[PDB]
């Protein structure tokens, strides 16, 4: 029994202690999903709760911290995967989910779909008691500058 | 994009992906994380595969289900198709990123074709591994 | 290999016992005509791509197939398309899903694979991307028809 | 749900598909139909399929990309692809419908399952065949 997790690949300048924020972060997530497993909690469980925790952590591009559309808002993207049933959840486009897995879980669990987007994906979640949120709460100021960087 | 893939111990495998997708993409645009055997791809039967990257190749070349296909129908180990996608496939059509996989025997993989990819592994009971560079 | 063109207009629990002979042939002509559409731009030497973005313009025009007109209806009395094309070739693919201002998805998603860095948009954006590439905005209304309105209603 | 496959002169192989989803449908889902390799897919090494029917078994399954590595990486014919896709993996995970698929080498198929698949097929320079029903 095994947990692997990432936070995006690219063109990763640096100094030791801006590496170890990003080695802190990747090692309590997998550490969390480690004890999760050991504990005997379904890997499904376990992929939703480090994608969770990966979507609330502002260093990487999920959830909060999200990279920013051409109009300077956030359409955020979600699927997780029950490899025993092979069900799947997901939702694209959504701006007002606070964590997109968890809104794919939801989808996978509460629905017959595999996939929804945009507002019928929101009116879905909210419909099943899942809160709205503004999406301004993913916006950070690294990703914005991204933004202005790709600009030129 | 962030992604998890796990083994449990009733042998289930599952995978999951959420992104913000690509800086300064057109409004409406959507990549392979949310497309199931683009981004995002679990099978009991061959492995549990989250991917992040170039999404539009991601999509074209169907990454995670590829992965499942080459060990399940090519015969080859979770390593060879790894290897076989992100080294070779993904840069063949322009494709940039990596992915994480485990197989149904909790063999574990972290390719990457970019300078970098954050990620880590553990299996249960043990000390868990971080990375951000190559190797 | 030596050139073919296949199409399909849906599979589903079509039944001899709902449709009379008329019916059924209204259903025949139409696959043929279109299928005969393609197999002349084939023999005329155009383009697998060209051949089968015509042939899914051609079965989204036609009212008797569940794509662009003759759409279903959502639970809401609306209609949401979706549509891909994929290019063997270069392994290029465009697609549209939620789509409601568009009279061919099929076009908007050829447009998604030609005159864009995406493979996929969806919703309003997929049709602000294809409106500032100057196609025509459309009234939802105009894929609605009285047969797939009745069998809403059956439904519910 | 609507589609086309095509193999041209050049020998190049593409595919399409359409849909206004299902009657009734809670608006925002999305099925098969504009999922690379779940509704439609094309690829000049292996084969171009479009495919109808409950779109959510045709995403788990990745029907029309299963197709192409099942022949590519399987060694299968595409009738045998087409049988085991179609009469045994989707209807295994509940699935009903079928798809059109044409090969490299210039093999057309019209699977099903259900009682009919509104369907046309025709080689460049010969008469073309119509269908509806099963036989
Ligand atoms: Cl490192
Ligand atoms: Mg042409
Ligand atoms: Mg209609
Ligand atoms: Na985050
Ligand atoms: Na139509």
């Amino acid at each position: 029994a095994v947990i692997a997790i990432h936070g995006g690949a690219g063109a990763i300048q640096m100094s030791l202690q801006q590496e170890l924020r990003y080695i802190e972060a990747l090692s309590a997530i997998v550490e969390t999903g480690q004890k999760m497993l050991e504990a005997g909690e379904s890997a499904l469980d376990v992929v939703t709760e480090a994608v969770r925790l990966l979507e609330e952590c502002p260093l990487f591009n999920a959830g909060i911290g999200a990279v920013f559309t051409r109009d300077e808002t956030h359409e955020l993207d979600a699927c997780v995967m029950d490899g025993n049933t092979l069900k799947a959840g997901a939702v694209a486009g959504v701006s007002h989910l606070r964590n997109p897995v968890l809104a794919a879980r939801l989808v996978m669990e509460q629905s017959p779909h595999v996939m929804m987007i945009g507002e019928g994906a929101e009116n879905f979640a909210f419909a099943r008691g899942m809160e709205r949120v503004s999406p301004e709460i993913f916006s950070t100021s690294l990703r914005y500058e991204q933004l202005l960087a790709a600009r030129k | 994009t962030v992604g998890a893939v796990a083994l449990d111990l009733d042998g289930n495998l599952a995978a999951a992906t959420s992104t913000g997708g690509l800086t300064n993409k057109l409004p409406g645009r959507v990549g392979d994380s949310p497309l199931v055997g683009a981004g995002c791809y679990a099978n009991n039967a061959s492995v549990a595969v989250s991917c992040t990257g170039t999404g539009e190749v991601f999509i074209r070349a169907l990454a995670a289900y590829d992965i499942a296909a080459l060990m399940d129908y090519g015969g080859l180990s979770l390593a060879e198709a790894c290897e076989r996608v992100v080294m070779e496939k993904l840069p063949a059509l322009g494709g940039s990123g990596g992915l994480i996989a485990i197989d149904h025997e909790g063999n574990v993989a972290l390719p990457f074709n970019t300078e970098g990819m954050y990620r880590a592994w553990g299996y249960a009971g043990d000390t868990p591994t971080t990375g951000i560079y190559r190797e």
